[PDB]
């Protein structure tokens, strides 16, 4: 139910500040020449770049290699995730490593830290259905959520 | 099943069968199917390398004497390595029958013409080389018949969209009809009408 | 003043002989022809109204384009009209002529005989009756009967 | 209609009409659904 | 992986139609220009003709070139024979056509084409 | 930029473009190719006409449903054209008379006209404006034409600052009044010089100054690439024409030299190539039938 | 060296003459000027909705159209009209039959010069498009005969108008006759022209008269009978010489005896429904549409997706006035077609056209194309 | 029951009305915009609600099989009106 | 079952011999001819005077479309689209919405008369009896885009045209 909030509020227009500090509609050769000029005036940790929750790996490695071309590495996230240790190395310390199905092969889980019902309601739902059909033993460690 | 059912005649039906086992052993050189619709209408499914010597039996044996060609039809199937199906009509006069005679090719196997047995295909093929693509060896004149004359494209196939590529307007500074690339202003809307419950049972195909 | 009077006069007149008097050249194409003979059939009876039946293209006054205009048909019907010699008119009937019709979304059908040639009325059907596509000859002619040559000639 | 009258309703036409092809009270189509995509409408205030 | 032909046996007698084809087709060019009163030179009627081979140059297949062949004897027959108009000719040049954005820039500036 | 006038599609007859242009006189020679290569690619044309609605049938196969919008004014009313203009985001002015009448002389058509217009499309709340002179325009001209034209075009830029002016030279096409004049007058050969501009040249020119924003306030001068003498120019046209109405002020057009203005940009700033007389002369002039090309300078 | 002519577009016909003087040595139709890609929009519509197509193919023979391709689909279905609707299909047929022979007998006397039977059999065929008019609602394309019967009941009066028409028609028949069949002028414009021999009319795929007009003894009506044809009463005229003369006084014996069937067809007309009882395939009526679940659910479904056609390929010919017209229909188990060729008389006859104009003269060309009544939209599709 | 926008221009049923800065109302200069002045949300706000001594009551919508498939609308709820889905109507139980 | 046109073989005594050479030498059929022309001269003509007089119609007739309204002003249509679904010509465009009041109506209801065969499947389709195909053919534009109907061009045409409309389906729906 949120595809019509994809009908709100969109961006559809290329919008660049005039001499008041507001944003205005323009084309986008000007847009795009004038974040260019100032991705030409910088080098190292003068660029940096923030990635959101619904962007895909195409236009990630494409900011990246971007960035690159300038010689810049801070590209980040706005999840936190720790880099102490392995990091994101190794793919085994970021991943839901055994699956969403592998919860039916399961006899015990131990939830950490999480409240699964809305952060993934679908994999609370493979729980539940372990939890119903395989008699899965579940502990919560974090606040008493339902 | 009195009023609404549309009665069987196995009279017609133990004929047909009778004629295409007859068809079947006098021809087994092409011959590959018999078969017998329910509303008995007998179709024989032959090799394309016989096209002249079934088509030619059918003509002139004293038991056939299939004269007219009622229709001479390709159907476009692409699921098949041979996609196009060559659908040939045949009544007989003397014995008031119906009879289907139906071969196979690709895109560039040629079919052999029939001009030779009945005149009736030099425009019947001739519409299958503007429709498919299907040529015809050893046909008179063959060319396209039916479509504009600078059409690139052969239109019923089905990978052919509905609407072409190219649409004709008239254009005043080149004063002339010209040719563009196709836009709508409404596009045909596609309807999804098929229901996802099966209707025959009968037709029911076995699984993997 | 005088010479306006003289030349809405002379509209006037030139306006009745030019619609009182239409010559049709039509284009036999699909269906539409049918209904346009029983338009010219001793029911509904086109010459009454001045309108001949099957004049020669090159001394017509409107081309009745009735029927479904194809792709390979196109550049003849604007060659045909090409040789009218002016005022030419032109009368889309039915949808296939309106717009394409039922063939609109056809790989071979021109949607609509406007993007050929300059339209003046359009009678619409499938086909259209005989009745209907003569309420569209006297539109027409009313259309001729208002237009304003000579007025905007001495205006100009 | 002098014998057998039409059935009256409110919303009936009690002016007829002729046909206006051709006349300033002619009919122009035109789309009757509203805006589908909402635009962002950028604020009035400077960024700083 | 055997095929029936349906002219050439292999590519060089397929060859041999296509550079009849052209042949033929270079020495229509001319009266082409002339009998359709066109507004092209000849010279650029045979280079729309040199486009038009060079275009399906790629083909290794007999069939496809037979076909190719083919289908050029049926547009030389409709040249030759007064069946196509001047706007059935004049197709080849697309004239009225706009350019197409060629680079990746230009076809991101008018829409979302690749 | 508003939703309904972003450009959509791939630029052809049923595209959107995002050009809603009122052309003032498009029932003429270069309105009537403006009014198709601007249909072409979907945009929204509103034609002011003068005349009898049948000299406008030809403008309308030139675009899709509903995008030439056929309209009435008078050309000494500002409220018509206010009303054609008040929805416009680009107004061409193509008015003009090769001669005088009794209702419109030179200053009734060259100067009110295209002041009038460029005045109410100023305070409409327009972006683009094009007026078109001649090259010749000239404050002390020996035509009463280029003399009006050049007052036109001064007021123009005084009443409309960011107006694009556009300079033809003499315009060649299939409805022109330059190789049909010479091929049917049957006036002399003097010390004359021309480079005759080709119209698709022209409407190339004048759609390229409307799509770009850096042609705001320019002055282009939109001729051919090669310059003729009358003489031999005349010779030519009658060479092809194979051969062995008017007024003087025609006549002190015809014998004045197409002046050289090189610090005005020209069709080669606006992305057109310029296209010479030799490949386009044939068709305009296959009509008048019942050969070696002339010497430039 | 000889002569070549392009008698141009200026139904429409592209006709490249090689003439010899006055002979025709060569006749080449180009057609195509009517080709609309009709049995390639037939397979993105349904049944229903691929059912006005056929009206338009053969603009003069719409309901003999809709009667077989309702055939075609009915054979595909296993289910069948009931008695009344197939009566009132036989009626409508006549007169549809009616329809085609005025208009291919009055236009191929208009052609050669004969310009009044036209005006006068017009009328005629006024007062049958007011028979489809009253039955179906529009004059030419009535979209009525449907898979399962007729869409709608007989209006009642019309059969008394029928037969108000019926019984002065043979006085109209008679005047044209009177007009033209001793007329001297018409028989030299006919007798010598186009003469077909059996074996080649055979041979081309010819059908109806211009099999009959050759002294063929076929009529698909008699021979492989469809609905009632096997309970009416007529006789089948037979030609003698093949040529143009015969097939005229053939299709004015048709006319005979179309009123002949529509006679016995008003006499015999039995009570009873006009659609198929079975509502998975014919729509229920309104006032139980309104008022029945299963009904409605039917109505729904019949009126967007369709009945279910079970898969299985189709040749269902009919004896069409102008000769056997077919559909080989492909049905894939959907309620849409998967193919359907539609074969028309017209195109084998105008294929035929070259060998019938062979030895002919320039103006015998109008005869041989008016003897052949070609209608270009069963042509080209 | 038709209202105006600031540019002039009617609102239709739908509440539709060109933008004052959208170029398509050019087509309805010289030209008039052709709205219905008889909006059904307003006509059928003047019936009155009918009161009815069963629990469910049916709607055809006048005429039988002139009107509209015939439903059954319960009248449980005694703060609200059952309206008929398809004509609009609205019933009460009168207790 | 079968009878020989054009199988006469004509007499060969002198009687018919000379009937025949007298057929020839006199003309007699070509006076039968004009005989006949002259028998339609001294006929009445089946001439109507149009615009003044009309030719005879049904109530059947599929004219110019409707949309139409119950007996208290709410309107019939409902957004079910199943007369889109069944147009063959798909000349028929329909986009809905809850309205104000919770009922289901639509916001765009477009015929193009232009692409309409005009065949009357959505009125029969019309489970309502909204749309319909009434009366009027006399509707000719002078322009391509006034014969493309939005839904107010339709309900006009129904308030315009309702009080022949009903008196139509009345004499009619018996037969549906
Ligand atoms: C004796 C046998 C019968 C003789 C003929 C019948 C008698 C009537 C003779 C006069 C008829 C009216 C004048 C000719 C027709 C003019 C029609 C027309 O299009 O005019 C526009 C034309 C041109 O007007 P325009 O400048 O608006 O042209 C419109 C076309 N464009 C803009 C594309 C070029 O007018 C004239 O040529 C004027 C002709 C003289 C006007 C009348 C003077 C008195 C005549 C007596
Ligand atoms: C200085 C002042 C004078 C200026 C010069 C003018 C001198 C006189 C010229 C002739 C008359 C000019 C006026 C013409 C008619 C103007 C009004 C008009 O058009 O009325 C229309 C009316 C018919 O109305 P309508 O719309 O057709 O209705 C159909 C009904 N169902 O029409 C009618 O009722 C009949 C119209 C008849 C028109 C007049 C007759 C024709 C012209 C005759 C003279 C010229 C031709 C001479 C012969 C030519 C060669 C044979
Ligand atoms: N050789 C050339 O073509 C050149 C032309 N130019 C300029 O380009 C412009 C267009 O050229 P061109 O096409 O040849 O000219 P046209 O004469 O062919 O077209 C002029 C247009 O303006 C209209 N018009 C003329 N006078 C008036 C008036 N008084 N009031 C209202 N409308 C009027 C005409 O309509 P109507 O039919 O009603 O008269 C027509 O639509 C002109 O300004 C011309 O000076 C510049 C350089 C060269
Ligand atoms: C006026 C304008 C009219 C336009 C005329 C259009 C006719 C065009 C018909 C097209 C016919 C073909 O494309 S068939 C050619 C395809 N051939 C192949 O794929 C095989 C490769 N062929 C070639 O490379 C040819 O250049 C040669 C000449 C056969 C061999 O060259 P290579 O050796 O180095
Ligand atoms: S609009 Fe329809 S009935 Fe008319 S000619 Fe076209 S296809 Fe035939
Ligand atoms: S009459 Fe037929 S084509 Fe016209 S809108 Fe209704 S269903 Fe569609
Ligand atoms: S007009 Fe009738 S069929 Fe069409 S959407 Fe409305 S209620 Fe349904
Ligand atoms: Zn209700």
């Amino acid at each position: 139910f949120a595809y019509d909030g994809l009908k709100r509020q969109r961006l559809t227009e290329p919008m660049v500040r005039n001499e008041k500090g507001l944003l205005t509609h323009t084309t986008w050769e000007d847009a795009l020449s004038r974040v260019a000029g100032m991705l030409q005036s910088c080098q190292g940790n003068d660029v940096a770049a923030i990635a959101g929750g619904l962007v895909d790996a195409e236009a990630l490695i494409a900011l990246k290699d971007l960035l690159n071309r300038v010689d810049s590495d801070t590209l980040c996230t706005e999840e936190v995730f720790p880099t102490a240790g392995a990091g994101t190395d190794l793919r085994s310390n970021y991943l839901l490593n055994t699956t969403i199905a592998g919860v039916e092969e399961a006899d015990v889980v131990l939830l950490v830290g999480t409240n699964p019902r809305f952060e993934a309601p679908l994999f609370n739902a493979r729980i539940r259905k372990s939890w119903l059909h395989n008699d899965l033993k579940v502990a919560l460690i974090g606040s008493p959520v339902d | 099943t009195r009023p609404t059912v549309r009665p069987r005649n196995d009279v017609a039906h133990k004929q047909l069968s009778a004629f295409g086992e007859y068809v079947a052993e006098i021809l087994p050189k092409y011959v590959q199917q018999v078969q017998v619709s329910c509303f008995s209408e007998l179709e024989i499914c032959i090799h394309p390398d016989g096209v002249i010597p079934v088509l030619t039996f059918l003509r002139d044996h004293s038991n056939a004497q299939f004269k007219s060609l009622a229709d001479l039809t390709a159907v476009d199937i692409p699921t098949r390595q041979n996609r196009f199906e060559i659908v040939y009509n045949l009544l007989s006069l003397r014995f008031n029958s119906r009879i289907r005679v139906k071969t196979y090719t690709d895109e560039l196997t040629p079919v052999e013409s029939s001009v030779s047995v009945y005149k009736a295909a030099n425009w019947y093929e001739r519409e299958i080389w503007d429709m498919f693509g299907v040529f015809f060896a050893n046909h008179p004149d063959l060319r396209r018949i039916l479509t504009d004359y600078g059409f690139e494209g052969h239109p019923f196939r089905k990978d052919f969209p509905l609407s072409g590529y190219v649409e004709l307007r008239y254009d005043d500074e080149v004063k002339r009809v010209v040719a563009e690339p196709v836009e709508l202003a409404q596009e045909f809307r596609k309807f999804d009408l098929n229901s996802p419950w099966e209707a025959f049972p009968a037709y029911r195909q076995p699984p993997e | 003043s005088r010479g306006e009077y003289v030349v809405a006069k002379l509209d006037d007149l030139i306006n009745w002989a030019r619609r009182s008097s239409l010559w049709p050249m039509t284009f036999g194409l699909a269906c539409c022809a049918v209904e346009m003979m029983h338009m010219a059939a001793p029911r509904y009876d086109m010459d009454r109204f001045g309108v001949v039946f099957r004049a020669s293209p090159r001394q017509s006054d409107v081309m009745i384009v009735a029927g479904t205009l194809t792709n390979k048909m196109a550049p003849a019907l604007r060659k045909v009209y090409d040789q009218m010699p002016e005022p030419r008119y032109v009368v889309s009937m039915g949808s296939c002529a309106n717009g394409g019709g039922y063939y609109h979304y056809s790989y071979s059908v021109v949607r609509g005989c406007d993007r050929i040639v300059p339209v003046d009325i359009y009678v619409p059907g499938c086909p259209p009756t005989a009745e209907a596509l003569l309420y569209g000859i006297l539109q027409l002619q009313k259309k001729i009967k208002r237009e304003k040559r000579l007025r905007i000639w001495y205006r100009r | 209609p002098t014998v057998k009258p039409p059935t009256a309703r409110k919303f009936i036409w009690t002016n007829h009409k002729f046909n206006l092809s051709g006349t300033p009270q002619q009919y122009v189509p035109y789309s009757t659904t509203r805006k589908k995509i909402q635009e962002w409408v950028p604020p009035s205030t400077p960024y700083k | 992986t055997s095929v029936k032909p349906i002219f050439s046996r292999d590519m060089n007698e397929a060859k041999r139609r296509v550079r009849e084809l052209y042949r033929a087709w270079y020495r229509e060019v001319p009266n082409t220009v002339h009998l359709f009163q066109l507004d092209i030179s000849v010279k650029q009627g045979r280079d729309k003709v040199r486009e038009m081979f060079k275009k399906n140059a790629h083909v290794t297949d007999p069939r496809v070139v037979d076909l190719l062949v083919i289908k050029g004897k049926m547009e030389l027959e409709e040249t030759i024979n007064v069946w196509k108009q001047r706007t059935h000719v004049m197709r080849f040049f697309h004239e009225t056509e706009a350019p197409r954005p060629k680079d990746f820039l230009s076809k991101f500036y008018v829409g979302h084409d690749p | 930029l508003h939703h309904a006038v972003i450009p959509h599609g791939k630029g052809g007859r049923s595209s959107v473009s995002g050009i809603v242009a009122t052309v003032f006189g498009a029932t003429g020679f270069l309105g009537r190719y403006l009014v198709n290569h601007l249909g072409r690619m979907g945009s929204q044309v509103i034609v002011p006409y003068r005349c009898e609605p049948y000299d406008t049938m030809h403008l309308r196969p030139m675009g899709d449903l509903g995008q030439i919008i056929f309209m009435d004014w008078n050309g000494r009313d500002k409220d018509s054209i206010r009303r054609a203009v008040e929805h416009s985001n680009v107004v061409i002015n193509l008015v003009g008379r090769e001669w005088e009448t009794k209702n419109f002389d030179f200053e009734d058509v060259f100067v009110k006209i295209p002041q009038a217009i460029a005045q109410v499309s100023k305070e409409a709340g327009v972006e683009k404006f094009i007026h078109i002179s001649h090259l010749n325009a000239d404050i002390k001209s020996s035509s009463k034409y280029l003399r009006n034209k050049a007052v036109g075009e001064k007021e123009v830029r005084e009443t409309f600052p960011e107006a694009t002016i556009i300079k033809p030279a003499d315009i060649f096409g299939r409805e022109d009044r330059f190789l049909n004049y010479f091929a049917n007058i049957r006036s002399l050969g003097k010390k004359t010089v021309k480079q005759p501009v080709y119209i698709v040249d022209v409407t190339k020119g004048i759609i390229n100054a409307i799509k770009d924003p850096d042609a705001r306030g320019k002055t282009f001068a939109f001729v051919g690439p090669n310059r003729y003498l009358l003489f031999d120019l005349v010779q030519y046209v009658f060479a092809v024409a194979h051969r062995p109405w008017t007024t003087r002020d025609k006549v002190e057009r015809i014998h004045t030299t197409d002046r050289t203005l090189p610090h005005l940009p020209g069709l080669e700033d606006l992305g057109v190539q310029a296209t010479p007389l030799e490949l386009k002369a044939i068709e305009v002039l296959r009509r008048h039938r019942t050969v070696q090309p002339a010497k430039t300078v | 060296s000889n002569l070549t002519l392009n008698f141009g577009p200026q139904g429409v016909l592209r006709l490249v003459m090689e003439l010899s003087g006055e002979m025709v040595r060569k006749c080449d139709p180009h057609i195509g000027l009517l080709h609309r890609g009709t049995e390639k929009l037939i397979e993105y519509k349904t049944y229903l909705q691929a059912l006005p197509y056929f009206d338009r193919l053969d603009y003069v023979s719409m309901m003999c159209n809709e009667q077989a391709y309702s055939l075609a689909v009915e054979k595909l279905l296993n289910i069948q009209p009931p008695p009344r609707a197939q009566w009132i299909r036989v009626l409508f047929g006549e007169i549809t039959r009616l329809l085609n022979h005025i208009m291919a007998v009055t236009t191929h006397a208009l052609d050669i010069g004969a310009m009044t039977p036209f005006f006068w059999m017009f009328e005629e065929r006024e007062k049958m498009f007011e028979f489809y008019e009253r039955v179906s609602g529009a004059r030419m394309h009535a979209a009525y005969v449907r898979p399962g019967g007729v869409h709608q009941d007989l209006p009642l009066g019309l059969m008394d108008d029928i037969y108000e028409f019926s019984k002065n028609f043979s006085l109209r028949i008679d005047e044209l006759e009177e007009m033209l069949t001793n007329n001297r002028i018409w028989r030299n414009r006919t007798v010598d022209i186009g003469v077909v021999t059996a074996e080649d009319a055979l041979n081309y795929g010819f059908s109806g008269v211009m099999l009959r007009g050759s002294g063929i003894q076929w009529d698909l009506r008699k021979t492989q009978p469809y609905d009632v044809y096997d309970q009416v009463e007529f006789d089948v005229p037979i030609g003698s010489r093949g040529d143009c003369y015969d097939r005229y006084l053939c299709r004015v014996e048709e006319m005979r005896q179309s009123i002949r069937i529509i006679s016995q067809c008003l006499n015999k007309m039995p009570p009873g429904e006009i659609k198929v009882d079975d509502a998975k395939v014919s729509p229920p009526k309104r006032a139980e549409m309104k008022t029945s679940m299963e009904s409605l659910i039917h109505h729904f479904k019949l009126y967007t997706e369709g009945y279910q056609v079970p898969p299985g390929a189709t040749y269902t010919a009919i004896e069409a006035p102008k000769g056997e017209f077919g559909v080989y229909l492909v049905s894939d188990g959907s309620s849409r077609p998967y193919r359907c060729k539609i074969k028309a008389p017209g195109f084998a006859h105008l294929a035929g056209l070259d060998k019938m104009s062979k030895g002919h003269m320039l103006a015998d060309v109008v005869a041989i194309i008016g003897t052949q009544d070609i209608v270009f939209g069963e042509v080209d599709r | 029951g038709v209202r105006t926008s600031p540019t002039g221009e009617k609102v239709t049923h739908t509440g539709q009305v060109y933008d004052d800065e959208d170029y398509r109302r050019v087509r309805f200069v010289g030209r008039q915009k052709e709205v219905n002045e008889n909006f059904a949300i307003d006509l059928i706000a003047e019936q009155p609600v009918s009161q009815v001594g069963s629990r469910v009551i049916s709607c055809d919508g006048g005429g039988g099989a002139l009107g509209h498939p015939r439903v059954y609308i319960n009248l449980d709820k005694e703060t609200k009106t059952g309206t008929c889905g398809y004509c609009g109507l609205q019933f009460r139980q009168q207790h | 079952t079968y009878k020989y046109v054009n199988l006469r073989e004509p007499s060969m005594d002198m009687k018919s011999v000379t009937d025949r050479a007298a057929q020839t030498l006199l003309w007699t059929e070509l006076i039968r001819g004009l005989g006949m022309t002259l028998s339609y001269l001294f006929r009445e003509p089946a001439t109507i005077n149009y615009p003044f007089e009309k030719g005879p119609l049904s109530p059947r007739f599929r004219g110019e479309h409707a949309l139409r309204r119950y007996p208290s002003g709410e309107e019939r249509c409902i957004a079910c689209k199943l007369c889109e679904a069944v147009c063959p010509a798909q000349a028929i465009t329909i986009e809905a919405e809850p309205r104000a009041d919770g009922s289901r109506r639509t916001t765009r209801y477009d015929i193009d008369m232009t692409k309409c065969i005009y065949c009357g499947f959505c009125q029969e389709a019309c489970p309502v009896d909204a749309i319909v195909e009434g009366p009027n053919f006399e509707f000719s534009t002078e322009t391509h885009e006034e014969l493309l109907y939005n839904k107010e061009k339709l309900l006009n045409n129904g308030d315009k045209w309702e009080a022949e409309i009903a008196a139509n389906i009345q004499a009619d729906y018996l037969y549906r």
